RNA sequence: CGUGAGGGAAAGGUGAAAAGAACCCCGGGAGGGGAGUGAAAUAGAGCCUGAAACCGUGGGCUUACAAGCAGUCACGGCCCC
RNA sequence: GAAUGCCGGCAUGAGUAACGAUAAAGAGGGUGAGAAUCCCUCUCGCCGUAAGCCCAAGGGUUCCUACGCAAUGGUCGUCAG
RNA sequence: CGAUGUCGGCUCGUCGCAUCCUGGGGCUGAAGAAGGUCCCAAGGGUUGGGCUGUUCGCCCAUUAAAGCGGCACGCGAGCUGGGUUCAGAACGUCGUGAGACAGUUCGGUCUCUAUCCGCCACGGGCGCAGGAGGCUUGAGGGGGGCUCUUCCUAGUACGAGAGGACCGGAAGGGACGCACCUCUGGUUUCCCAGCUGUCCCUCCAGGGGCAUAAGCUGGGUAGCCAUGUGCGGAAGGGAUAACCGCUGAAAGCAUCUAAGCGGGAAGCCCGCCCCAAGAUGAGGCCUCCCACGGCAGCCGGUAAGGACCCGGGAAGACCACCCGGUGGAUGGGCCGGGGGUGUAAGCGCCGCGAGGCGUUGAGCCGACCGGUCCCAAUCGUCCGAGGUCU
């Protein structure tokens, strides 16, 4: 299920 | 996996190790003894007693096969008329190689030396 | 070794030229056909207003390949191409002639109808 | 139950009725029986019997008794065929008549360590598309936090081979007991010049 | 990678026991026949130059 | 023991001298036995050999041949009992021990590169004549 | 250190007196061991005192079927006064 | 006793990664307390629109010779910017 | 929130069972074959492809089947980075604007070093009350566990016909697994040949270096290998599930049950294969040494035996394992065979010549199968019982 990024990529 | 496989490869590509055996031969064929690591001197072994074989078999097409490694001319005259004749009732076993006690400083290497036999 | 992708001659008059491997039937995963096995497969090139056309999902039975069969003899024989003769769903040909050799391998796989027709069998 | 020790000389082929049969062929006989087991004595039942002559000079004080206790002279290697007992005191290929089923029982070819591709064939990572030197690598091994660990007996990277290896059921093609030869169809575990266990196969 | 790191100090009893087989074997020595000096079996005496009792090299 | 010495004497039961030498570049029919329905005949596969693998009595030879518009090897045994003979058919001289380039080469192009090898016809002939 | 404006450290103590260790020994040297100086030299210049973390040698007790915030209470064994 | 505190010292990771282009080395002789590593010779390999030569910047004695090897040199060192 | 990296994919599994298939079964509006429906069953299996970032889904071609879920929507110190969340840019749209959007579009930095636990492998130590060399038992554990088609029975039972069996018996496959290298098919860094440029040896001829860490090309032994070959899943015994019974009261009938007995699954236990006595519950058998000196203890010399060292090995990262060490075939050489290459150099002949022909299947020639003491495994050293008590 796509849900968004809660983090950034490093 | 090393399957019953001959040969050493002490750490160098094709090119290299071939010619660190002509030049290992060359100088044994000169001085009739040198020093050298263990294995270095375990390989000289076999390639130079074939040089000496070829040798004692004196033949034009010998020589011309003796002198793709050994190269000076000089050199393989001296094989072919001063080491040669030595060994003609000699079977195989033409080189010796015994080990030495002292081990080199710089890093430890063990020595032997390799020498054409009486 | 047929497999889904592979193309192949195809060895009879149906006009078919060209047959590209959809599937192979042999049970229910199977990874390669060889001579006497049955595949379903597109008709990539046929020639104008024969049997079949460019488009068709047809079957045919694989009658010689360029990997080579091993026998129980101790010998192979090996096709230079990958050939089918492309039949119905009872194992007959579509077609009327078949060229070039065939392997006897059909033989005991129940294609004698295409065995016969064949030139040659090796 | 029969069985017999023997080495492992090289595979080739024969023909049988205008068919290739590849074959490995065994160096069976003869073997000494050296010791019997028995229920009263040992507890359960078997023999052990000994292969190829050995040097006495090589042979410690210790062995040289257990020979000398069978008035059997030294041998090499010492090895026991379960629920075995032959009439004789020397078990040779005699004991197997063409046409037999068997299993053999081998060390097999040591591999050292091995990649899990090798070990497990393992399908290893993309050649190209961006993998990042994992090509011959295991993926993952495991969940997250539950449960927290790797399986007992997970498929990893390790010494392979040189391993007890026993395939079954193979027939007994032809034997040739002038020679002490015994030819079996197919494929038998380890290198030419490994010790080898002949049995009567457990297959039906 | 993540660039993995020691998670505690791994304390004295830890390093030492993992020394527990860092320690070397002596060489290896036996007298030399003819001249009696200890040395490693199998070379030719450094003290003596003899090995397998001939006169090998100069000492 | 000898574990060459134990093969070639298991082997030495099925090995043949009953068939001729040739070459590769050699043209040879080989008369083979096969089996049909319900009977087994004799098919001959003529061609030219385009490899013989050595090993004893486990060596085969390669014969490759066309047939009504198809290239076929067929790889046979040299010791196999399902010959029944070998004719040499023509002697080709080649300078290679593997002919494997012959499988893209037209058939004016192989005849200009293999050509009759004179010498070993000669030496054919000359045996061929008997008491 | 910073192109520059500019930033900007660390670093004190033999002994009353140099009496700062002639000479010998091992060692290429460094270093040490004797000899000598001094009230004192683990005050010897890498110098007053010389803590602690940290590294070691030697000794006592202990430890290879055991489950641990490492202690605590109890009993027993061994070693010491 | 804690401020991802400040200053200093010393641990851990660890005898671990690494030792900086995969152009490549081998032997004999010399020197020396000590030599894979310095000198010499022969053999081998690499560059050769350069990895050769000459100028300008910048650098500032690094040049040459003698005597040295604590440290500097990623190892060694009798050698050396 | 002094950071619990986030969709999809790959890799690797493991579990649940509300079972997709395969096995067992009851009911059926079950003639048969095929189905429906429920029950038992998690051992194994559960395909390849087009679309899309997709998960999902649709579609093609197959299949016994193409199961659904958990494991931080399993798995980024394991890979990816197509998708979504940064900065660029554009469309639509909103906003005067700067800019904006649970819209679209093209682009866009994913960290060499594993301390602890865990996992795969391998050792070192000590123990297993004398010390040793062998051979073993198997507590316990792991591995495996799939399935189809055809033919016979028989065109029989059943059926107006089409169609079409139970049971029993054969043969042949797919995928998977372990081993193997005879064959087939790879590789084979120098085993052979051919070839170009250049430098060189020595002018010719013949050669050597370099062109890659093989210059290129054609081949190719052993080895390691799959695309190749052999073999495996069982059989069989035991106990069961659902379900079917026998005998049988309570309850004069009935009832598989309350006493008792039977049948009954790919499942469960055994059976097969592998590990395995650190199985500290440290097992057993065979053989060998021996009751040595000085003071359940220490020190010393030995015994059987062991290690060290060496030559090696289809064993191997080191270690370990195995073989051998002159009473020797362990490696190296040499010889013979195999095997590869494919007819050396030199000479003779023919040709103006490039070349050609003969000598010649020549010459060269790794590893394979062997022989042979020519070379080297010289010479040796050090450990190691004296057997506690009822
Ligand atoms: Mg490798
Ligand atoms: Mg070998
Ligand atoms: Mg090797
Ligand atoms: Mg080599
Ligand atoms: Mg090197
Ligand atoms: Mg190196
Ligand atoms: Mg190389
Ligand atoms: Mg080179
Ligand atoms: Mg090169
Ligand atoms: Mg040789
Ligand atoms: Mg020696
Ligand atoms: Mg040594
Ligand atoms: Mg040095
Ligand atoms: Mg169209
Ligand atoms: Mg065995
Ligand atoms: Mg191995
Ligand atoms: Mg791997
Ligand atoms: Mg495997
Ligand atoms: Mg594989
Ligand atoms: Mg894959
Ligand atoms: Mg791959
Ligand atoms: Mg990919
Ligand atoms: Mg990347
Ligand atoms: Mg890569
Ligand atoms: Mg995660
Ligand atoms: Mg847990
Ligand atoms: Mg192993
Ligand atoms: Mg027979
Ligand atoms: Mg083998
Ligand atoms: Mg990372
Ligand atoms: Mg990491
Ligand atoms: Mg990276
Ligand atoms: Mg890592
Ligand atoms: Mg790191
Ligand atoms: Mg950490
Ligand atoms: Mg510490
Ligand atoms: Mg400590
Ligand atoms: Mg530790
Ligand atoms: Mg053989
Ligand atoms: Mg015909
Ligand atoms: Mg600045
Ligand atoms: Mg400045
Ligand atoms: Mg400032
Ligand atoms: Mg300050
Ligand atoms: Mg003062
Ligand atoms: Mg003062
Ligand atoms: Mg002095
Ligand atoms: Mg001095
Ligand atoms: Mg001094
Ligand atoms: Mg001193
Ligand atoms: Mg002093
Ligand atoms: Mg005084
Ligand atoms: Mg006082
Ligand atoms: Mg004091
Ligand atoms: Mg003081
Ligand atoms: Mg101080
Ligand atoms: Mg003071
Ligand atoms: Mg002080
Ligand atoms: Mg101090
Ligand atoms: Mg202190
Ligand atoms: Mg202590
Ligand atoms: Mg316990
Ligand atoms: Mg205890
Ligand atoms: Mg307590
Ligand atoms: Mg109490
Ligand atoms: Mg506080
Ligand atoms: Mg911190
Ligand atoms: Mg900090
Ligand atoms: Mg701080
Ligand atoms: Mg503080
Ligand atoms: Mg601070
Ligand atoms: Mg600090
Ligand atoms: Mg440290
Ligand atoms: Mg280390
Ligand atoms: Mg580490
Ligand atoms: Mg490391
Ligand atoms: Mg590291
Ligand atoms: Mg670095
Ligand atoms: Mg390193
Ligand atoms: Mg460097
Ligand atoms: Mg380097
Ligand atoms: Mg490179
Ligand atoms: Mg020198
Ligand atoms: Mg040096
Ligand atoms: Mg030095
Ligand atoms: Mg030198
Ligand atoms: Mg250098
Ligand atoms: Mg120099
Ligand atoms: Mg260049
Ligand atoms: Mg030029
Ligand atoms: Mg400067
Ligand atoms: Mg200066
Ligand atoms: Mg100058
Ligand atoms: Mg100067
Ligand atoms: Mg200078
Ligand atoms: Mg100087
Ligand atoms: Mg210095
Ligand atoms: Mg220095
Ligand atoms: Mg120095
Ligand atoms: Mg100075
Ligand atoms: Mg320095
Ligand atoms: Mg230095
Ligand atoms: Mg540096
Ligand atoms: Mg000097
Ligand atoms: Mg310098
Ligand atoms: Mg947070
Ligand atoms: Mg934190
Ligand atoms: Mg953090
Ligand atoms: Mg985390
Ligand atoms: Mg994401
Ligand atoms: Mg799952
Ligand atoms: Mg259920
Ligand atoms: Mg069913
Ligand atoms: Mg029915
Ligand atoms: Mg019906
Ligand atoms: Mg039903
Ligand atoms: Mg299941
Ligand atoms: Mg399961
Ligand atoms: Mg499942
Ligand atoms: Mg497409
Ligand atoms: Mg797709
Ligand atoms: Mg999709
Ligand atoms: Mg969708
Ligand atoms: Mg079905
Ligand atoms: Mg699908
Ligand atoms: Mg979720
Ligand atoms: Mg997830
Ligand atoms: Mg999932
Ligand atoms: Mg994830
Ligand atoms: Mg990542
Ligand atoms: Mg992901
Ligand atoms: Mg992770
Ligand atoms: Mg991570
Ligand atoms: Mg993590
Ligand atoms: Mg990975
Ligand atoms: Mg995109
Ligand atoms: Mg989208
Ligand atoms: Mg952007
Ligand atoms: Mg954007
Ligand atoms: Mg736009
Ligand atoms: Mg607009
Ligand atoms: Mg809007
Ligand atoms: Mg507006
Ligand atoms: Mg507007
Ligand atoms: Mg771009
Ligand atoms: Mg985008
Ligand atoms: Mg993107
Ligand atoms: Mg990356
Ligand atoms: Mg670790
Ligand atoms: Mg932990
Ligand atoms: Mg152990
Ligand atoms: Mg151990
Ligand atoms: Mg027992
Ligand atoms: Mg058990
Ligand atoms: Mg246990
Ligand atoms: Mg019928
Ligand atoms: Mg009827
Ligand atoms: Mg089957
Ligand atoms: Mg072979
Ligand atoms: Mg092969
Ligand atoms: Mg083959
Ligand atoms: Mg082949
Ligand atoms: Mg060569
Ligand atoms: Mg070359
Ligand atoms: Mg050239
Ligand atoms: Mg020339
Ligand atoms: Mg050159
Ligand atoms: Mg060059
Ligand atoms: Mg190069
Ligand atoms: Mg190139
Ligand atoms: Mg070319
Ligand atoms: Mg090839
Ligand atoms: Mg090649
Ligand atoms: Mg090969
Ligand atoms: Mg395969
Ligand atoms: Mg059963
Ligand atoms: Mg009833
Ligand atoms: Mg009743
Ligand atoms: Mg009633
Ligand atoms: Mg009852
Ligand atoms: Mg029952
Ligand atoms: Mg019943
Ligand atoms: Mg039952
Ligand atoms: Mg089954
Ligand atoms: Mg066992
Ligand atoms: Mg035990
Ligand atoms: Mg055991
Ligand atoms: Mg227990
Ligand atoms: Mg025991
Ligand atoms: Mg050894
Ligand atoms: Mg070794
Ligand atoms: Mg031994
Ligand atoms: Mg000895
Ligand atoms: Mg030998
Ligand atoms: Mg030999
Ligand atoms: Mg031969
Ligand atoms: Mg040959
Ligand atoms: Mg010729
Ligand atoms: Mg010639
Ligand atoms: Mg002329
Ligand atoms: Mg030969
Ligand atoms: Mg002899
Ligand atoms: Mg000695
Ligand atoms: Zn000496």
């Amino acid at each position: 299920v796509d849900k968004p990024d809660y983090r950034p990529r490093p | 996996m090393r399957h019953l496989k001959s040969g050493r490869k002490l750490n160098r590509h094709s090119s290299h190790r071939l010619a660190l055996y002509r030049n290992q031969a060359k100088s044994l064929l000169t001085h009739g003894r040198i020093t050298t690591t263990v294995p270095k001197a375990k390989e000289l072994r076999g390639f130079v007693d074939h040089l000496i074989h070829l040798a004692k078999r004196g033949d034009l097409h010998a020589r011309r096969l003796v002198l793709r490694d050994l190269q000076d001319v000089k050199l393989v005259r001296k094989l072919f008329d001063e080491i040669a004749p030595r060994y003609r009732d000699r079977q195989g076993g033409y080189t010796r190689v015994l080990k030495l006690a002292e081990r080199r400083r710089g890093d430890g290497a063990p020595l032997a030396l390799v020498e054409l036999v009486e | 070794m047929i497999q889904p992708q592979t193309y192949l001659e195809v060895a009879d008059n149906t006009g078919a030229r060209k047959i590209m491997c959809i599937r192979v039937l042999k049970g229910s995963n199977a990874k390669y056909a060889t001579v006497g096995d049955v595949i379903v497969a597109s008709v990539k090139e046929a020639i104008p207003r024969g049997a079949v056309k460019e488009g068709d999902v047809v079957k045919a039975v694989v009658v010689r390949t360029k990997k080579e069969i091993k026998r129980p003899d101790g010998s192979a024989i090996r096709f230079d191409d990958n050939a089918a003769v492309i039949i119905n769903n009872q194992l007959e040909p579509r077609g009327t002639r078949v060229f070039g050799p065939v392997a006897r391998e059909l033989r005991e796989k129940g294609f004698m109808k295409i065995v016969s027709l064949a030139p040659e069998v090796l | 139950m029969k069985g017999i020790l023997g080495v492992k000389v090289g595979m080739t082929r024969i023909f049988r009725d205008d068919r290739a049969v590849p074959v490995t062929v065994i160096l069976a006989g003869p073997c000494p029986v050296v010791q019997r087991r028995t229920p009263e004595k040992d507890g359960y039942t078997a023999v052990q019997l000994g292969f190829l002559p050995q040097n006495p000079k090589r042979v410690n004080r210790p062995l040289k008794g257990h020979f000398a206790k069978a008035g059997v002279e030294p041998v090499r290697i010492l090895r026991e065929i379960r629920d075995f007992n032959p009439e004789g005191d020397t078990v040779t290929v005699e004991i197997f008549k063409p046409g037999e089923r068997v299993d053999v029982t081998g060390t097999s070819k040591g591999r050292g360590f091995a990649g899990v591709m090798k070990r497990w064939n393992f399908a290893g990572g993309p050649d190209s598309h961006g993998a990042h030197k994992i090509h011959r690598h295991p993926g993952s091994i495991g969940n997250r936090k539950t449960p927290g660990r790797v399986y007992k007996g997970k498929k990893m990277a390790g010494h392979y081979g040189a391993e007890r290896v026993t395939v079954m059921n193979l027939e007994v093609v032809d034997v040739i007991p002038e020679e002490n030869l015994l030819l079996v169809k197919g494929a038998v575990p380890g290198p030419n010049g490994g010790l080898v266990i002949v049995r009567e196969t457990k297959k039906a | 990678a993540k660039h993995p790191v020691p998670k505690k100090k791994t304390s004295k009893a830890r390093r030492d026991a993992r020394r527990s087989h860092h320690a070397l074997t002596p060489p290896t020595l036996v007298p030399c026949p003819e001249c009696k000096a200890m040395k490693p079996p199998h070379t030719v005496c450094p003290e003596c130059g003899y090995y397998a009792g001939r006169k090998v090299l100069e000492v | 023991m000898n574990r060459g010495a134990l093969i070639k004497l298991v082997e030495s039961r099925y090995v043949r001298t009953d068939l001729p030498e040739f070459r590769p570049g050699d043209t040879v029919r080989v008369s083979y036995k096969v089996k049909e329905g319900n009977r087994t005949r004799i098919q001959d596969f003529e061609g030219i050999v385009i490899r013989i693998r050595r090993n004893g009595f486990n060596t085969t030879f390669t014969v490759r041949k066309v047939s009504y518009g198809v290239g076929v090897e067929r790889i046979f045994p040299l010791h196999s009992p399902l010959i029944q003979k070998i004719d040499i058919v023509q002697r080709g001289r080649a300078r290679r021990a593997k002919l494997y380039f012959i499988r893209n080469l037209s058939d004016r192009e192989i005849r200009r590169k293999l050509r009759a090898d004179r010498k070993r016809i000669d030496q054919d002939r000359a045996a061929e004549r008997a008491a």
